């Protein structure tokens, strides 16, 4: 999966994420025609019954979130990631950090995140602290003995007062941002 | 040299490649919209960055529209194929086939939808010619660009599903992975985008390539045929939004479980005021992982595709659904069995399925 994003001048404002599923997909490649297959369908419930079983037509849950938040009725601040269940993680951070805690937005992009769905599955990023490792396995979580990135978060902000763009890509993968200054 | 950080009077891009950043800039910079440049860097990252995205998937496409000043998503997910069951995934015995043996199987494979989805971007806000912002990727795959670091680590760790495909020919080529600064070339995926740029997205969604991969999709063991193809469409999806520190928040609805549990586990957490704890702090980890379990729980239980079953989103983001699931949370012990709450204390209706619990 990636995320990417753009805002004009105009004020149009785009966040978009799109995947093929897993890394390469299924692998499936349509011969002569150089078309990697997506394996999105295992999205679904494997045992049927609940509300993300398999039907025919119907769409796979997806975890992907492109977001905007506005003030003022403005757009001002676009966020995604890729990252399959982990993005709403991700991209939750990322909002906490900027937010919450007020953070410039490549520090908040770059703050070390953990991951956790259910009592026997964690990721952490490093930067986690050790200490903190201790405390939370201590309490019943757990963490593993390495760390794994989480996400990729590109994220535009917009200043509506200045009349200007910051774009941010996140260091877990080469992703680069470009402002435009026309003339 | 590019940068993870900049700025800008007139507008930004921002992608996870430098190439597809190029196209998607250069696009504005010759007066195209962010909806052009959008369409542009899509092309651009299915070339460079091919095992994350491209035409052969699906995504979620966020557009605010600085003249209407709507927001709405163009949702291409892919869709299961006619054929598909509910049982496609179970072994004779009814029990999960392991995820990794299904990844690879035709079964796994949705309609995809990538292109159209541009095609509606165009259509709705385009101010420029898909035949203008296919040309640079065209470019890409037919002469080739050299592989970064995240692609060439790719390559390398997928290297079996790969081999067992046509895939072999353009990333194991000699038997050998690409490594890290050789030049990708991906002329067969050159000519289908200058099929798509002749003849339009009929290029993919009819005709002698919807056969081939209709075709290919059952060599593998998958229900696919061209109907399922011709029958595509993507849906236009009305954001959900949500109030977070003055903040409003427009994001994702299902048949992505993203908005709704991004705004479950901001309404959460803003009862713990977390900015109180050090941001490296044991606290706020604990109410961050606290906050999780309880959070994916409750999308496991009650997401889905709402054309087919019913989300309770109502109760799932009701102010008293929220005091209670964060009155489940205490810093000095962790839940040890948390699960799905019930929404529907807090709404209307009922389920129209059950929870049956994922291996």
């Amino acid at each position: 999966t990636t995320h990417f994003t753009v805002a004009d001048r105009w004020g149009n404002v785009v966040s978009y994420t799109t995947t093929i599923e897993q890394l390469f997909g299924t692998g499936i490649m349509v011969p002569d025609y150089g078309v990697i297959l997506n394996n999105e369908l295992t999205d679904f419930d494997a045992i049927p019954g609940g509300a993300n079983e398999v039907q025919p037509n119907k769409r796979p849950l997806s975890s992907m979130t492109p977001t905007i938040l506005f003030k003022d009725d403005k757009p001002v601040l676009t966020v995604g990631s890729p990252g399959g269940a982990t993005i709403i993680s991700s991209v939750l951070q990322t909002i906490l950090y900027h937010i919450e805690y007020g953070m410039e937005l490549k520090a908040a992009v770059e703050e070390p995140r953990i991951y956790t769905n259910s009592m026997s599955s964690y990721r952490y990023e490093d930067g986690v602290p050790k200490d903190v490792l201790s405390k939370l396995n201590g309490m019943g979580h757990k963490f593993g003995t390495s760390p794994v990135d989480i996400g990729n978060v590109q994220s535009i902000s917009i200043d509506h007062e200045n009349g200007t763009f910051k774009g941010v890509a996140d260091s877990s993968r080469n992703g680069a941002a470009i402002g435009i200054n026309l003339k | 040299e590019y940068k993870q950080v900049d700025v800008g009077k007139d507008g930004m891009v921002a992608t996870a490649h430098p190439l597809a950043s190029e196209i998607g800039a250069d696009v504005l910079k010759k007066g195209g919209n962010a909806i052009d440049a959008a369409v542009a860097i899509q092309f651009a990252l299915n070339v460079t960055e091919p095992m994350m995205s491209g035409i052969g998937g699906g995504g979620f496409m966020m557009v605010y529209d600085g003249k209407t000043k709507d927001t709405t998503i163009i949702d291409s997910r892919e869709r299961a194929p006619a054929g598909a069951t509910p049982d496609m995934f179970l072994d004779e015995n009814g029990k999960a086939i392991p995820f990794s043996e299904r990844v690879t199987k035709g079964t796994a494979v949705g309609v995809p939808g990538t292109l159209k989805g541009l095609e509606e971007a165009l259509d709705k806000w385009g101010t420029r010619s898909m035949k203008q912002l296919i040309t640079p990727s065209i470019k890409l795959a037919e002469k080739g660009f050299p592989i970064d670091s995240v692609l060439a680590e790719a390559i390398s760790d997928y290297q079996e599903k790969l081999s067992r495909t046509a895939a072999k020919d353009v990333f194991l080529p000699n038997g050998e992975p690409l490594k890290e600064g050789d030049t990708l070339i991906q002329k067969d995926l050159a000519k289908t985008f200058k099929l798509i740029r002749s003849k339009g997205t009929d290029a993919f969604y009819k005709g002698k390539f919807a056969k081939t991969l209709s075709d290919t999709v059952q060599d593998f063991g998958g229900s696919m045929t061209e109907k399922d193809l011709e029958n595509y469409d993507i849906t236009i999806d009305e954001p959900i939004w949500g109030d977070y520190q003055g903040y409003q928040i427009a994001t994702t609805p299902p048949p992505s479980s993203g908005g709704i549990f991004l705004l479950q586990m901001l309404k959460i957490l803003d009862h713990f005021n977390l900015s109180q704890y050090d941001v490296r702090s044991w606290e706020k980890y604990q109410l961050l992982a606290e906050t999780m379990h309880l959070s994916y729980a409750d999308r496991a239980s009650y997401a889905g595709d709402p054309e087919f079953v019913n989300v309770p989103l109502k109760g799932l983001l009701h102010p008293d659904y929220i005091k209670e699931r964060q009155q489940l949370i205490n810093l000095d012990q962790v839940n040890k069995k948390p699960k799905a709450g019930d929404p529907w204390k807090y709404q209307e209706g009922s389920a129209n399925y059950k929870q049956v619990e994922q291996p």
